[PDB]
RNA sequence: GGCGCUGCUGCAGUUGAAACGCCCGUAGUUGGCCCCCCGCCGCCACGAGGAAACGGGAGCGCUCCAGGCAGGUUGGA
């Protein structure tokens, strides 16, 4: 059955961004995949979306422009404490200086720049570059 | 004083003397801003009875200085569960802001039925959808409902037809 | 603009080209990619002397045949067509 | 204690428990089958003939810890000397919950205590149990099942060290899940 | 559906409207498609159909939209609805005629597969409802018992 | 040519699955009968499989199909 | 250690070694979407409390060094 909304939405927009499309349609929508798609926009790597509904699980279509390498989820949300990041940087990043690890922690879904600025821990929900 | 709850808050008494149905009556009208002026209350258990005739009730007060819309009174609760003592009560699933705020915009165009909502993230604001053939008996009435429902719930709002 | 050294100079040998339909940065040896130049008339049904437009495309949207349409829809964007 | 003891006027019909009290010592009497008289030990057993009322006929307590006596206990007519309210026995150390695993013997129970084990290579957990023997009063009764809070007491037998404090009662027919607490 | 107890993958299916309101030709207020639906629950009429009469004589599409409940919910309301719920209902009596027909046929093991089958759907939904406080904390299906249950 | 998801054309989306459309919708509808001997006027799902009468006839008037259905001597309508 | 030839990070299972002949099914593992602003877990952070030696690490020319805790108002943080 399916278990991962957000594995199955990102792995549909990088198979569409591969072919060379302008919109996909991923469904259903979910609160987290909004916050990823938030924080994916106010990085800069997708455009606009838009989430329409239909009393049930709505959908989401997302404008694209071309700018992300790759996407995808950490299964399970293994825990982090505030001195691994970086430990994890160096292992899903192509560098330590662009890309982003997503956390979500008590102080909400945040990247790992704000995460060390908080100089918090969290839980890795994924990560795109 | 017969057509009002509240008494002694008293902008606009002309509304009470005005509408004197002589088993209805209402509470708490407002004015909203934003050219011609607007929304009038009503206990919740007649909604359904004031909701009967509203197209040629709504006609019959648009004081013509200002417009009208009726909406009915709802509460909305702030925990779910709240554990007094030794016990959770649960909270009704009607109270919430999610419910509250969907009935709202029905309730702002009650003869007109909305055919569908999508949620834009551009700040995110919200795109109603509308039956094209109604286009007239709304068209000059859309830009109230946009301002109204930024009133009563902050979410910015546009109108778009089948 | 391409990477910087830490006080503001490029340090960056060359700028690869980007493709006008998706995006992608070209790159050396793919010699599938094509820049193509169009006339822009504007003149009573006459061209203008070095005076056109002109698009990139990489090899991975000609192996598929996507051309054909994407460079119609950016030709309909800049005017010269419909 | 500032405050003093406002008026209702049933009171002193209220204390029949007294007679209560009484009839069941003198049924205790007749009951051949036991072999010994049980009884508490903070009590006389001269304050039954008296008529005059004018002294207490059983003995309570109270736990501390925020735990209140039942009403049970005080209006009770068992004898147990390990009861925490009614007996000879006293609260301190550590505090636990867990679920009713057994109640099936005789003023004792078993208790199933649910936990989280974390393994570092694996980055992962195991989920475990622990079984705990508790020592149960007839002020309380219970189910497999319920919610219980324990409490821990000096030792009372080879394997009891707790004492029930406190019930929550939990419904027949429900999907029995892993509930750590 | 039909991906339980087969390699179906199956999508038939009904997708209901959007809009939830009246029909511009309602007439009927809730006090009298209630009166409609406990007349033919009386009458024997098991909930699955009641809404196919609804619909298809009385152009109403759905309940819900008309009065605000479900149909079940309302007969619980007028104290009409039946002490086991109708979809264990229907599998407790396909049991019973499988058995039926087994009793004369012996050699029929492709029966056997589908008695084996059913039963075993009609387990897992008995303890559906058993934990959710819809029937007793008693309630067993028995093969043996299961022919004069359904008198009652 | 250039099409936008969120704003599809209606026609081509008829044509789909209804329950892969934008918004999930119902394939079916009602409509208007008129008795070939009353002067009255009944109102019928499109999709029955179920007995429907005339309000004087005892002959049932509808043929159940499988699919949408059909109707004995009767002339209809849409509303 | 080499060894991603023990694989959590991180192996392999068409033909090289390797998918049970098939269906049901308990324990176990896993389980869509939705209300926020209560309680109880987990989780993250910061504290309290308990041993030194070892291990890190501030300062110091046993002539250097492996050391040691020295020393010229001090110090062993
Ligand atoms: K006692
Ligand atoms: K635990
Ligand atoms: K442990
Ligand atoms: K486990
Ligand atoms: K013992
Ligand atoms: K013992
Ligand atoms: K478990
Ligand atoms: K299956
Ligand atoms: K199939
Ligand atoms: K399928
Ligand atoms: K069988
Ligand atoms: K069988
Ligand atoms: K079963
Ligand atoms: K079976
Ligand atoms: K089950
Ligand atoms: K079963
Ligand atoms: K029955
Ligand atoms: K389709
Ligand atoms: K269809
Ligand atoms: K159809
Ligand atoms: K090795
Ligand atoms: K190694
Ligand atoms: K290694
Ligand atoms: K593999
Ligand atoms: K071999
Ligand atoms: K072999
Ligand atoms: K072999
Ligand atoms: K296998
Ligand atoms: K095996
Ligand atoms: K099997
Ligand atoms: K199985
Ligand atoms: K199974
Ligand atoms: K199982
Ligand atoms: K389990
Ligand atoms: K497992
Ligand atoms: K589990
Ligand atoms: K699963
Ligand atoms: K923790
Ligand atoms: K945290
Ligand atoms: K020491
Ligand atoms: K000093
Ligand atoms: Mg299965
Ligand atoms: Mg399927
Ligand atoms: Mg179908
Ligand atoms: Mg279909
Ligand atoms: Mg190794």
């Amino acid at each position: 059955v399916r278990i991962n909304v957000l594995r199955d939405a990102l792995k549909s927009i990088c198979n569409a961004q591969r072919i060379g499309k302008k919109q996909v349609i991923v469904r259903p929508s979910s609160k987290v995949i909004i916050e990823f798609l938030q924080l994916m926009q106010k990085n800069g790597y997708i455009s606009d979306f838009a989430v329409v509904d239909n009393h049930r699980s709505n959908r989401i279509v997302v404008n694209l422009i071309g700018r992300l390498n790759k996407a995808g989820v950490i299964s399970p949300r293994f825990d982090i404490p505030a001195n691994d990041i970086e430990k994890w940087v160096v292992n899903l990043l192509p560098s330590r200086l662009f890309g982003h690890i997503i956390l979500t922690t008590s102080q909400g879904i945040m990247d790992h720049i704000e995460a060390q600025h908080r100089q918090i821990g969290g839980k890795v929900i994924g990560y795109f570059y | 004083r017969k057509i009002r709850k509240p008494f002694e808050s008293e902008l606009e008494k002309q509304v009470a003397g005005t509408l004197l149905l002589g088993t209805l009556y209402i509470s708490s009208v407002k004015e909203i801003a934003v050219d011609k002026k607007a929304v009038v209350y009503v206990p919740y258990p007649m909604l359904q009875s004031f909701q009967k005739n509203s197209e040629a009730l709504i006609l019959k007060l648009e004081h013509s200085g200002h417009r009208f819309i009726i909406v009915a009174n709802r509460t909305i609760m702030k925990n779910a569960y709240v554990f007094t003592g030794k016990k959770s009560i649960r909270r009704p699933r009607s109270r919430t802001m999610t419910s509250v705020y969907n009935c709202i915009l029905d309730d702002i165009c009650y003869p007109i039925h909305v055919i569908g909502k999508r949620t834009l993230y551009p700040n995110p604001r919200l795109q109603v959808v509308l039956p094209k053939a109604v286009y007239n008996e709304v068209s000059e009435r859309t830009k109230t409902y946009s301002a109204v429902y930024k009133a009563l719930t902050e979410r910015d709002t546009e109108f778009i037809f089948m | 603009i391409g990477m910087k050294n830490s006080s503001g100079v490029v340090v960056d040998a060359y700028i690869p080209r980007k493709c006008s339909a998706t995006n992608r940065l070209i790159g050396p040896k793919d010699h599938a990619a094509v820049q193509l130049s169009v006339a822009r008339v504007n003149d009573k049904g006459k061209m203008i002397e070095n005076n056109y437009v002109t698009f990139a495309f990489c090899g991975a949207i000609r192996s598929r045949g996507g051309v054909d349409s994407a460079f119609m829809l950016l030709a309909q964007e800049h005017g010269l067509m419909e | 204690r500032h405050p003093l003891r406002p008026d209702p006027d049933r009171e002193r019909r209220a204390l029949e428990r007294a007679e209560n009290l009484r009839k069941a010592a003198y049924e205790m009497a007749e009951n051949q089958h036991e072999r010994a008289y049980h009884k508490q030990s903070q009590i006389f057993q001269g304050r039954f003939l008296r008529k005059d009322n004018a002294r207490c006929l059983r003995f309570y307590k109270s736990i501390g810890m925020g735990y209140h006596t039942p009403i049970t206990a005080i209006n009770g007519t068992y004898i147990d000397k390990k009861c925490p309210f009614t007996g000879n026995v006293s609260i301190r150390g550590r505090i636990l919950r867990g679920v009713v695993h057994s109640a099936k013997m005789q003023r004792s129970i078993i208790v199933r205590r649910d936990y989280l084990h974390f393994v570092q290579k694996y980055k992962r957990y195991e989920r475990r149990h622990k079984h705990v023997a508790a020592h149960l009063s007839p002020c309380f009764r219970v189910k497999e099942g319920d919610i219980v809070t324990i409490g821990e007491c000096r030792p009372l037998s080879k394997t009891i060290r707790f004492n029930v404090i406190k019930v929550e009662p939990v419904s027949e027919a429900a999907k029995k899940r892993f509930s750590p607490f | 559906m039909g991906r339980m107890h087969s390699k179906g993958k199956g999508i038939s299916r009904s997708a209901i409207p959007y809009t939830r309101a009246p029909a511009p030709w309602n007439k009927y207020t809730p006090e009298d498609v209630c009166e409609q639906i406990c007349k033919l629950a009386k009458k024997g009429t098991p909930p699955s159909r009641i809404g196919l009469i609804l619909r298809d004589q009385f152009a109403i599409g759905q309940v819900k939209n008309v009065t605000g409940s479900k149909i079940v919910r309302i007969l619980k309301a007028k104290g009409l609805a039946p002490e086991i719920p109708e979809d264990l209902y229907c599998m407790i009596k396909k049991a019973v005629a499988i058995r039926k027909h087994l009793e004369r046929s012996r050699r029929d093991k492709d029966s056997k597969f589908r008695l084996i089958l059913v039963e075993s759907r009609i387990h897992r939904l008995a303890r559906y409802y058993r934990q959710a406080r819809r029937l007793p904390p008693t309630f067993r299906y028995k093969s043996d018992q299961a022919a004069a249950l359904l008198a009652t | 040519m250039n099409v936008d998801l969120l704003y599809p054309d209606p026609v081509e989306e008829q044509r789909k699955h209804k329950l892969k459309r934008l918004v999930q919708g119902p394939n079916s509808y009602f409509l208007e009968i008129k008795c070939a001997g009353c002067q009255d006027i009944v109102v019928v799902y499109s999709h029955a499989n179920t007995p429907v009468f005339c309000p004087g006839c005892t002959s049932q008037i509808s043929i159940p199909t499988g699919g949408k259905c059909a109707f004995t001597s009767q002339v209809e309508r849409y509303r």
